[PDB]
């Protein structure tokens, strides 16, 4: 952020930085950078397989350690994966998700600094 | 550029307009049947399946074919109407606006049925340009200047 | 297999470079046209 | 860092990003067939649930 780690920590406010999460496809967390004690880091909360859903979420957000601070209640959601398409001896049809944003690298989870 | 340090204004109107005008079109087939290989006749028909194509990321089942001008496009749809068992498989064409798909992304011709006539399947794992919109894009100078 | 033109501003709100917001705003094309057919 | 103590702004802008790319894949093929035992064949056919 180019504040100064050792005087500036009470610029940490949403007037002077401000953070937001994004997909690229309109899912988006945004993060009121007063709320963290001292630290800026993301834990998700998975699943796979029978259901998919990726939930990236800021950890101890709000929280006047050390607590589990809104948890997930607030966290951007991933979850339309794409399905692949197949044939048969009769096509079933696919289903467009992040395919087009992976190959031009940028499907992933990304963290505006402002 | 940014502070509330301005004299109120009141007055704006369109001063000027740039536009990036798709002015030629590009067509894609895709129906749900390999159209490059043999279709059978009326009572002899012959349904063959379709082989699929990756563009910009995605696996379709079904064959897209390229068309770059329309007469080729209706050509083949006419040709179509003769063997219905197939035509039967399209999905749709979708008209697009001219060249964002490359070159690079195609087969060269191919003979259709028969055929005299000849599609160009979409996929070679292709991507499709990221045009730039220059007649609607203004540099700084430009800008200012309009 | 999707047709979408989205349309954005380069670096838009970035102090450069980076990508600004890129495409989370945008104008998105995508309402294209299908043609009609008949059958037998 | 909570209160409206603060001078007024006006400024803000994209300073910086990082980014966790998505890079590699994995896939799930789910479909309700054990694929681990006999099939039969075209007109033998086994439907193994």
């Amino acid at each position: 952020l180019g504040l100064n780690p050792i005087n500036d920590k009470h610029l940490l406010r949403p007037n002077i930085v401000t953070a937001e999460l994004t997909d690229y496809a309109g899912n988006r967390l945004p993060i009121d950078l007063s709320l963290i004690e001292t630290n800026l880091e993301f834990d998700s909360f998975v699943t796979m397989g029978a259901k998919n859903e990726i939930k990236v979420y800021v950890k101890n957000y709000n929280a006047r350690g050390n607590n589990v601070g809104q948890y997930i209640d607030n966290a951007l959601t991933i979850n339309n994966f794409d399905t692949i398409g197949f044939s048969v001896d009769a096509i079933t049809e696919g289903h467009v998700g992040y395919a087009p944003l992976f190959k031009q690298d940028k499907f992933g989870v990304h963290l505006r600094l402002g | 550029r940014s502070n509330n340090d301005v004299l109120a204004t009141s007055t704006m109107r369109v001063h000027a307009i740039k536009s990036e005008l798709f002015t030629q079109l590009e067509y894609i087939l895709t129906i749900g049947a390999n159209l490059r290989k043999s279709f059978g006749t009326a009572e002899k028909p012959k349904f063959p399946s379709s082989s699929g194509s990756t563009h910009d990321g995605i696996y379709n089942p079904y064959d897209m074919y390229w068309f770059n001008d329309y007469e080729s496009l209706k050509e083949v749809m006419d040709y179509l109407t003769g063997y219905p068992w197939i035509q039967q498989s399209i999905k749709n064409v979708t008209i697009i606006p001219s060249g964002f798909i490359k070159q690079e992304s195609l087969n060269d011709h191919e003979p259709v049925n028969g055929g005299d006539l000849s599609v160009r399947k979409l996929g070679k794992q292709g991507v499709s340009n990221q045009k730039d919109f220059n007649a609607i894009s203004l540099d700084y100078q430009s800008l200012m200047f309009t």
